[PDB]
C-alpha cells in the first residue's frame, strides 16, 4: 500500500514536526498514527506545514518517548470517530476509541471530526420554547427549542449543577438520543455523571441508552482538549441529519474549547492576542458554533456552558459567544453568597422567546413586570445605606418587600442537589410559575412572609409552608 | 538574519538552471500554507490585493508582496491547500458587483448569491478598496432620515449623508434601532418619488448563521426585502471574507448614490470587522499596536464611513447613510475600537442596559446622545414641538432625584416632574412598530403644551392608541396637510390646540 | 537527487543545492579543488575581502569581480555559477561556509567519519562500519598511542557517593 | 534623474531598490506614475541596506506590483507656498483638491526643514492682541507660542477661529493658515463653504486663510505629514514677508495619533500607553518651528483633545510642555447668556504676568 | 498533576490519594491568572483571609467564601448529626454581628 511515512524532525512539546516525502505529504486537519511501546497509537492532527517536505502537527497525547526519526503514517483522512446507535453508552474519547472497558465500538461507518457547517440557504429558523422545570428560566429567558443555550458563570457559582439539573428532567423525557461531550472538565466529575446516568434509566448497559458519552477532560493534553469538542459533535451530527431526531449536545465547559488552542498557538509559530488568546480566537468558535444548529433535516439544542474568567464577561471567550446563542444564563457571584439557588440573573439573562408572539400576551407583562420591580430596586437600595428607610414612602416600602419576595420565589430545589441542601427537589411547570408570579405582584400574597417563598416550588408550596412556620 | 523564499527545497532550482519555468509572473507555487494564509513563491507581475487561485479552487488575496515570497489570505479551509500547489493569479483587484439586480437577494462577501435564487444581474463591477468624496463634490445634510423612532426623530435626528454610530452594551437596543428604521421606509419606496426613497444596506458581520435567517425572514413578511440589500458574512467562514465585508457593501450601495437614489449602510457590527483585519495582519509577520491591533486601526474605519456622504446637485444629487454598530464591553465608550468609530462619525446613538430592564423601549440615553447635524436634516412640522421638549427633558433629568421625596415638592419642581414623565412614557414605542412623521407631531405637541398633565402616569400607554386613532376618523384633514407641507402655518396650531382639548375630556 | 546527510537547512543547503546539478557527467572531482582556490585566494591575500565584505559596491560590480578572478585562477565548468548566486543575493560574507559543507558530501557517501578516542580515528572507504572499526582499532593502538583518565574518573566517583 | 525598483509592498511600507551613489536620503519624496491619480508621493524613512530603502506611501498603494518605476524627486516633500495658496484647498504633497486650477506658485519649499536657532529667537516673551475682551485681560496670547483651544461640540469652536483670523488681519495685518489634520469629511466641506459667506476665504476677491485639507480617509502617511505641510505655508510668510501669522491645527490629538502609525508598521517597539518612543522628538520637531523670529512670528491655536478625559496620558502632558496660552471653552455658558463661552477662571496663560 | 490523585474503585485495589494545593495569593487577590487556574481544577478551596487571622482567629477559615464540593458525604457520621445546621448558622450569625454595630 501507498502509506506515506514520515520521519519526526523536531519535538517541543504538544507540537510534533514531521518530515515526508516531496508529493506525499499530508493536508491539514489529517490524522498521523505512530506505533510505540504499548498497545495503542500516538494520534497527531497537521495544523500547518512549515515547509520543504515538513509539516507541523498537534500531539493528541502525550509526546514523551519520541525519538528524532520515528516513523510517522499518516491515514490519509481526518480523525475519525464512531457514529450511529453503538456510541450510546459507551464511553468514547478524542480519537474514537473506547475508555469503558466494554469492547469495541461496532460501527459500520466512521465520519471524520473535521467537517463544514451549514449554508445559508439550509437554515430553519423557529420560535419554540423548551420548558425546563426551574421557576427562573420558565419566566426570564426563556430556551429554545433546536437553538444554542448558554450558561455564563465563573468558578463555584453554579454552572456544573445547572446542566447536570436540567439533563436529568428534559434529556430523561425527550424523543431524540442526548450527547454529553465534556471538554476541559475533572476527573471526579466524569465517573459521577457515568453512574448518575445508568440509575436513572438514561444509559443501560444490558438495553438500550440514548446518551452519548465523549471523555476528554483536563487531564490529557492540549491537542485532546481542543479537539474534544469537534469528535463530540460529530457523533450527534449524524442522528439529526442521516436518522432525522432531535439530539441534545451538552457541552461542559464551552470555555475550555477556545482556552485548549491558545496554549499551543505560541509554539505553532503564531503572534499572541489580547489576554494572551490566540489571533484566531473569531474564527475558530465560529467554525464549530455554526456546526451545530437546527437545518432541514433535524434540530439540535446544544446546552453548552461558559465559564467567565475570574467572574468578568468582558473577556475574549466570554464576550465572542454570545453572538451564537439564543438564550444564554449569565450567573452572578453575589447571587449565590446569598442563598439563591441557583444564582440566575433576573436581568442579566436574555434570550430570542421573551417576546409577545411566542409566549403570549399574558406571559409578556409577567416578564416585564418582575424585571422592573427588580430593577427599581438596586436603585432604592443605594438610598438606605447612607438616608435609611424614614426617607422611603409608601410606595417605596411595599416595592422593596415584594422584591426581596419574589427573589427568593425564583429558587427551587434541584433534584441532584439534595445532598447540599437536604431538602427534597421540586419541579414546576411552564403554566404554574407564570400564575403564580401575577399574583404576587398584584397583591394577593403581600401579607405572607419572605420565608415561605425560599426554597419552595409554586403557588402551592407557598401557603404550606407559611401555615407551618407559624405553629 | 535568515530568510525564507528560496530554502532546501526552493534554493535546489536555480543552481542547475536559471530557467525552469518561463512564467514566475502570472503563476506561483505554494510554499508554506497554515492558518488561513499561504506564501506563495513568485508571481512577480501580481499587484497589491489581488485576487488569486489555488489548485483546488479556493480563492486568495495578495496582501503581502516580498521581495521572494508573495503572502496570500485565503478565503476558505485550509485543508485543501498543500505544499507545492499551483496558485495562479486573476489580474484584476478584489471587486464585487454593484447594480440594481442585487436588490432582493442575499449575498456573500465577494458578490455571489448565497439565497438560490438564480443568478444576479449586474449591472457594472465596482473595487472594494475605493476612494471616499472630497470636499468640494458634498454638499450639506438637508434631507431627513425618517426612522419612525419617537425620540430618535426628535433628539438625535440623523440626515442623508451622515454618519451615526449605534454603540451600546450586549442585548441593549443596538440592531432593533437599525432593523426598525429600514422598514420604515416602506411609505416612500411603495410610491413613485426616488428622491424620497432609501434602500436599505444590511452587512452581517460576525453573526452566526441562524442570525442572518431570522433577520431576513421577518423583514419580508412585511414587504421590506424587496429594495434592501444583505450581505451575508458569518464567522465561519475566513478572515480574509469578514474583514472585506465592510469594503465589499459600501461599493454596491455606492451605485444608488452616484446615480440619484439614496441608500443606508448599516455595518453590524463595528466590532467583529476590527477583530478580522487584526486576524489577518498577524498571521502575515507584521508588528502590533494597542490591543493587539495593527498600525492602521484608525484609517481602516475611517476610510469605510468617510465613503457614505451626501452629494452636491452637480454629481447627481444623491446620498448614502452609514450605520455602524459598535459592540461595548460593560458600557465603557471610552475603549480602543469604541473611541474611534464616535470620533469619526457625526453623531452617536448611546444604549445602556439599566434603562432597558426599566421601561424605556428602546434604552436611549437623551443625555449621552447627540447629532452633529442639528435641526438642520429635519421637517419643519416635527422641528417645532423638538424644540420646546429639549429644554424640558434637559431640565427634568437633573432634578429626577427629587423623585423620591415628593412629599417635599414645590410648585415649579412638581410641574417638571410630571411634564418630565409624560414626555418620556410617550416615545417609547413596541418592536416594529414604527410611526410616521404625521402622527409623531400630534403626539409630542400635546405633552409639551400641557394637554396630557392631566392623565395619569398608567395611562400613557391608552392615551397614545386612542389619541392616534381618533385623528385619523375626526381630522383627517389636519394629519394629511403636516406630512405634505412639512411644516405647520398659524391656521394648522389653531385646529390642532382645538381638537386635542375636546378630547382630553373623556 | 537528496542525500541523507541533513546539513541544517537554510544555512547548510547552499553547498547542497549546487551538489545536484554537479553529480551528472562525473563533476564532482572538479569541485573539490576549485572550491579550495576561492576560499585561499580571499583569505590570505588582503586585498579582494575587504572590497567584498562590505554592504557597497553593487549588482553589476559583484558579478564582474568574481568572473576576472576565475579566468585566471581555476574555474571553467560550473564554478562560475557558484559565485554568481551569493553576489547577488548578499552570501559572498561566509564564503567559508558553503566550502566546507561541499567537503562533508564526499566523505560521508565514500567513507567513515566520527571519532574514538585522543586523536582522529581511520575513517576507511570499505562498507559496513562493525567490520571495518575492529580491524582499524588493533593496528592504531599498537603504533604510536602517546596517551597524553576516563577509567579512573569513573572509579573515583563511584566511592565518594556511598560515604 | 534617479529611478529605483519596488521590492516590496506591505499595506503603507513599500520598499523600493536604488543603485549604487544614487541612494536618495531620509524624508525624500519619491514619485510614482498610477493610474487615475497623478503621482504617488513616497516619503522614505530609512535605509535597511543592500541598495535598499524603505518608504510610507502617502496615498493608496492598492495595484503596485513588483517592478514598478520609482522616480527620486531629489529633496522632500514640496508645497506651494506664498500669497497663491490663499483661498485654496491645499493637500499634504502640496496639490489642489478644491477643483479651481492649480496654485501658480513662484518656489517650493519642503515640508522637512530645521526650526531657528537660539541666537535668532525672541528674548523677551511678547503679547499677541486677538481683539476679545475675554482674551487680551484674561490668558493673553504669547507672540509666537501655542494656544490650546479646549471645548466640546456646539460651544464656539468654529466661530472663534473665524472671529480671529479677520481680527488678526485688519488690525496686525497677518494672514491665516487652517490645517485640519484627521478631521472627518463631512468638517470639511462645511468649513469651506462657511468661511466664503462670511468674508474670509474670496474666490473672485482676497483672501486671507490658508486651507489645508488632511481627512482620515487616507493611510498614515497623510495625516502625520499635514502638520508639516500646513506649518510650511504659514512659515514663508514671517520669514519672507514679515507677518505674524496664525496657525491652526484641528485637532491636535489627531498629530500624536497619526505619528505613531506609521512608527509601529515600520518595526520599532511601542511606548506607554501604545504610543511611539520618540513622543518627544517628533511633537518637539513641529512645535519649534511656530517661534518667534527677527522678521515676524507664528502663532498656534490648536484644539487639543484629552484622552478619555485624562489630562497625565501621553499625548496630553507632552503637548501642553509647549503650550503657553489656553483657549478653554467650557459649556457653563453658551445658553446662558454669554458670546462666546469663553471661561474667565478656566483659561489661563503664561503671558499673564 | 492534580487529576491523578483520586479515589479508585473496588476493582482497582480500593484505594485513595487526597491533594493539599496551597496558593500562595498577593494581598487576598484570588482574580490573578495562577490564583484562578487552580481554583476552577479543584474540588474545592480553603480561603485564608488576613484581616481574621491577625485577630486571634486562628485558622481563619472565612465560611461564606471557603466551600467543599464533596458535601456531606466526605463527612462522618456522628458529625453530621450534632452539627447539621452548621453551615447555615454562619450565614445568620454574619448579618446579625453588623446590626450591632449601627
Ligand atoms: N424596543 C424594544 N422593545 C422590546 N423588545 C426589544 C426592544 N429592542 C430590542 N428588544 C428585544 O431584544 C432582543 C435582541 O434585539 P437585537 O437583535 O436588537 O440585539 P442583539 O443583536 O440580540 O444584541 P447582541 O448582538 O448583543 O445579542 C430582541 O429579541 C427583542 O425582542
Ligand atoms: N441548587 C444548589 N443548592 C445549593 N448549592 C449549590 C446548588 N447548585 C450548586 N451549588 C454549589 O455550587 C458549587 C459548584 O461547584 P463546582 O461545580 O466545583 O464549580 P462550578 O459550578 O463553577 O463548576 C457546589 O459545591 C455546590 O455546593
Ligand atoms: N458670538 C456668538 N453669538 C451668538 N452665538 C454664537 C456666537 N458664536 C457662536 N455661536 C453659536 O455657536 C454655534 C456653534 O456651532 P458649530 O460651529 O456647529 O459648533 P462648534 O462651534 O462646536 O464647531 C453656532 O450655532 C452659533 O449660533
Ligand atoms: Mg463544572
Ligand atoms: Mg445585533
Amino acid at each position: 500500500a501507498g502509506p506515506a511515512s514520515g520521519k519526526i524532525r523536531a519535538v517541543i512539546g504538544a507540537v510534533v514536526d514531521v518530515q515526508f516525502e516531496q508529493g506525499e505529504l499530508p493536508a491539514i486537519l489529517n490524522a498521523l498514527t505512530i506505533d510505540q511501546g504499548n498497545n495503542q497509537k500516538l494520534v497527531l492532527e497537521v495544523a500547518q506545514h512549515l515547509g520543504e517536505n515538513a509539516v507541523r502537527a498537534i500531539a493528541m497525547d502525550g509526546t514523551e518517548g519520541l525519538v528524532r526519526g520515528q516513523t510517522v503514517v499518516d491515514t490519509g483522512a481526518p480523525i475519525s470517530v464512531p457514529v450511529g446507535r453503538g456510541t450510546l453508552g459507551r464511553i468514547i474519547n478524542v480519537v474514537g476509541e473506547p475508555i469503558d472497558e466494554r469492547g469495541p465500538i461496532e460501527c459500520k461507518q466512521r465520519n471524520p471530526i473535521h467537517a463544514d457547517p451549514p449554508s445559508f440557504v439550509e437554515q430553519s429558523t423557529e420560535a419554540e420554547v423548551l420548558e425546563t422545570g426551574i421557576k427562573v428560566v420558565d419566566l426570564l429567558a426563556p430556551y429554545a427549542r433546536g437553538g444554542k443555550i448558554g450558561l455564563f458563570g465563573g468558578a463555584g457559582v453554579g454552572k456544573t449543577v445547572f446542566i447536570q439539573e436540567l439533563i436529568n428532567n428534559i434529556a430523561k423525557a425527550h424523543g431524540g438520543f442526548s450527547v454529553f461531550t465534556g471538554v476541559g472538565e475533572r476527573t471526579r466529575e466524569g465517573n459521577d455523571l457515568y453512574r448518575e446516568m445508568k440509575e436513572t434509566g438514561v444509559i443501560n448497559l444490558e438495553g438500550e441508552s440514548k446518551v452519548a458519552l465523549v471523555f476528554g477532560q483536563m487531564n490529557e493534553p492540549p491537542g485532546a482538549r481542543a479537539r474534544v469538542a469537534l469528535t463530540g459533535l460529530t457523533i450527534a451530527e449524524y442522528f439529526r441529519d442521516e436518522e432525522g431526531q432531535d439530539v441534545l449536545l451538552f457541552v461542559d465547559n464551552i470555555f475550555r474549547f477556545t482556552q485548549a488552542g491558545s496554549e499551543v498557538s505560541a509554539l505553532l509559530g503564531r503572534i499572541p492576542s489580547a489576554v494572551g488568546y490566540q489571533p484566531t480566537l473569531a474564527t475558530d468558535m465560529g467554525l464549530l458554533q455554526e456546526r451545530i444548529t437546527t437545518t432541514r433535516k433535524g434540530s439540535v439544542t446544544s446546552v453548552q456552558a461558559v465559564y467567565v474568567p475570574a467572574d468578568d464577561l468582558t473577556d475574549p471567550a466570554p464576550a465572542t459567544t454570545f453572538a451564537h446563542l439564543d438564550a444564554t444564563t449569565v450567573l452572578s457571584r453575589g447571587i449565590s453568597e446569598l442563598g439563591i439557588y441557583p444564582a440566575v440573573d433576573p436581568l442579566d439573562s436574555k434570550s430570542r422567546l421573551l417576546d409577545v408572539s411566542v409566549v403570549g400576551q399574558e406571559h409578556y407583562d409577567v416578564a416585564t413586570g418582575v424585571q422592573q420591580t427588580l430593577q427599581a430596586y438596586k436603585s432604592l437600595q443605594d438610598i438606605i445605606a447612607i438616608l435609611g428607610m424614614d426617607e422611603l414612602s409608601e410606595q417605596d416600602k411595599l416595592t422593596v418587600e415584594r422584591a426581596r419576595k419574589i427573589q427568593r420565589f425564583l429558587s427551587q430545589p434541584f433534584a441532584v442537589a439534595e445532598v447540599f441542601t437536604g431538602i427534597e427537589g421540586k419541579l414546576v411547570r411552564l403554566k404554574d410559575t407564570i400564575a403564580s408570579f401575577k399574583a404576587v405582584l398584584e397583591g394577593k400574597y403581600d401579607h405572607l412572609p419572605e420565608n415561605a417563598f425560599y426554597m419552595v416550588g409554586g403557588i402551592e408550596d407557598v401557603v404550606a409552608k407559611a401555615e407551618k412556620i407559624a405553629a | 538574519k535568515a530568510a525564507p523564499t528560496e530554502v532546501s527545497s526552493i534554493l535546489e532550482s536555480k543552481i542547475r538552471g536559471v530557467s525552469d519555468e518561463a512564467n514566475l509572473d502570472e503563476t506561483g507555487r505554494v510554499l508554506s500554507v497554515g492558518d488561513g494564509i499561504a506564501r506563495v513563491f513568485g508571481l512577480n507581475n501580481c499587484q497589491a490585493e489581488e485576487l488569486v487561485e489555488f489548485a483546488s479552487g479556493v480563492k486568495g488575496m495578495a496582501l503581502n508582496l516580498e521581495p521572494g515570497q508573495v503572502g496570500i489570505v485565503l478565503f476558505g479551509s485550509d485543508r485543501e491547500v498543500k505544499e507545492g500547489e499551483i496558485v495562479k493569479r486573476t489580474g484584476k483587484i478584489v471587486d464585487v458587483p454593484i447594480g440594481p439586480g442585487m436588490l432582493g437577494r442575499v449575498v456573500d462577501a465577494l458578490g455571489n448569491p448565497i439565497d438560490g435564487k438564480g443568478p444576479i444581474e449586474a449591472t457594472g463591477y465596482a473595487i472594494a478598496q475605493l476612494k471616499a468624496p472630497g470636499i468640494l463634490p458634498r454638499r450639506s445634510v438637508f434631507e431627513p432620515m425618517q426612522t419612525g423612532l419617537k425620540a430618535v426623530d426628535a433628539l438625535v435626528p440623523i440626515g442623508r449623508g451622515q454618519r451615526e454610530l449605534i454603540i451600546g452594551d450586549r442585548q441593549t437596543g443596538k440592531t432593533a434601532v437599525a432593523l426598525d428604521t429600514i422598514l420604515n421606509q416602506k411609505r416612500w419606496n411603495d410610491g413613485n418619488d426616488e428622491s424620497k426613497k432609501l434602500y436599505c444596506v444590511y452587512v452581517a458581520v460576525g453573526q452566526k448563521r441562524s442570525t442572518v435567517a431570522q433577520l431576513v425572514q421577518t423583514l419580508e413578511q412585511n414587504d421590506a426585502m424587496k429594495y434592501s440589500i444583505v450581505v451575508a458574512a458569518t464567522a465561519s467562514e475566513a478572515a480574509p471574507l469578514q474583514y472585506l465585508a465592510p469594503f465589499t457593501a459600501c461599493a454596491i450601495a455606492e451605485w444608488f448614490r452616484d446615480n440619484g437614489k439614496h441608500a443606508l449602510i448599516v455595518y453590524d457590527d463595528l466590532s467583529k470587522q476590527a477583530v478580522a483585519y487584526r486576524q489577518l495582519s498577524l498571521l502575515l509577520r507584521r508588528p502590533p499596536g494597542r490591543e493587539a491591533y495593527p498600525g492602521d486601526v484608525f484609517y481602516l474605519h475611517s476610510r469605510l464611513l468617510e465613503r457614505a456622504a451626501k452629494m452636491s446637485d452637480a454629481n447627481g444629487g444623491g446620498s448614502l447613510t452609514a450605520l455602524p454598530v459598535i459592540e461595548t464591553q460593560g458600557g465603557d465608550v471610552s475603549a480602543y475600537i469604541p473611541t474611534n468609530v464616535i470620533s469619526i462619525t457625526d453623531g452617536q446613538i448611546f444604549l445602556e442596559a439599566e434603562l432597558f430592564y426599566k421601561g424605556i423601549r428602546p434604552a436611549i440615553n437623551v443625555g449621552l446622545s447627540v447629532s452633529r447635524v442639528g435641526s438642520a436634516a429635519q421637517v419643519k412640522a416635527m422641528k417645532q414641538v423638538a424644540g420646546s421638549l429639549k429644554l424640558f427633558l434637559a431640565q427634568y433629568r437633573e432634578v429626577a432625584a427629587f423623585a423620591q421625596f415628593g412629599s417635599d415638592l414645590d410648585a415649579s419642581t412638581k410641574q417638571t416632574l410630571s411634564r418630565g414623565e409624560r414626555l418620556t412614557q410617550l416615545l417609547k414605542q413596541k418592536q416594529y412598530s414604527p410611526q410616521a412623521s404625521e402622527e409623531q407631531v400630534p403626539v409630542i405637541y400635546a405633552g409639551v403644551n400641557g394637554f396630557l398633565d392631566n392623565i395619569p402616569i398608567e395611562r400613557i400607554p391608552e392615551f397614545e392608541e386612542q389619541f392616534i386613532a381618533y385623528l385619523k376618523a375626526n381630522e383627517g384633514d389636519i394629519l394629511e396637510a403636516i406630512r405634505t407641507k412639512g411644516e405647520l402655518s398659524s391656521e394648522l396650531l389653531d385646529k390642532l390646540k382645538s381638537a386635542t382639548e375636546t378630547f382630553v375630556a373623556t | 537527487i537528496k542525500p541523507p546527510v541533513q546539513l541544517f537547512g537554510l544555512d547548510g543547503t547552499y553547498a547542497t543545492a549546487l551538489f545536484s546539478a554537479s553529480a551528472k557527467d562525473s563533476s564532482i572531482e572538479k569541485t573539490f579543488q576549485s572550491v579550495q582556490k576561492l576560499s585561499s585566494t580571499i583569505s590570505k591575500d588582503a586585498k579582494v575581502a575587504q572590497v567584498l565584505s562590505n554592504p557597497a559596491l553593487s549588482l553589476n560590480s559583484r558579478k564582474e569581480v568574481v568572473s576576472v578572478l576565475s579566468k585566471e585562477l581555476k574555474l571553467e565548468p560550473v564554478v562560475s555559477n557558484l559565485l554568481t548566486v551569493l553576489a547577488e543575493n548578499n552570501r559572498l560574507s561566509l564564503f567559508d561556509s558553503i566550502a566546507k559543507q561541499f567537503s562533508v558530501l564526499n566523505d560521508a557517501y565514500n567513507g567513515v567519519v566520527e571519532a574514538t578516542v585522543v586523536s582522529a580515528k581511520p575513517l576507511d572507504s570499505k562498507i559496513l562500519n562493525r567490520l571495518t572499526k575492529s580491524i582499524t582499532n588493533s593496528k592504531y593502538v599498537g603504533p604510536g598511542k602517546t596517551l597524553k583518565a576516563s577509567k579512573v574518573n569513573k572509579l573515583n566517583k563511584v566511592l565518594s557517593e556511598t560515604i
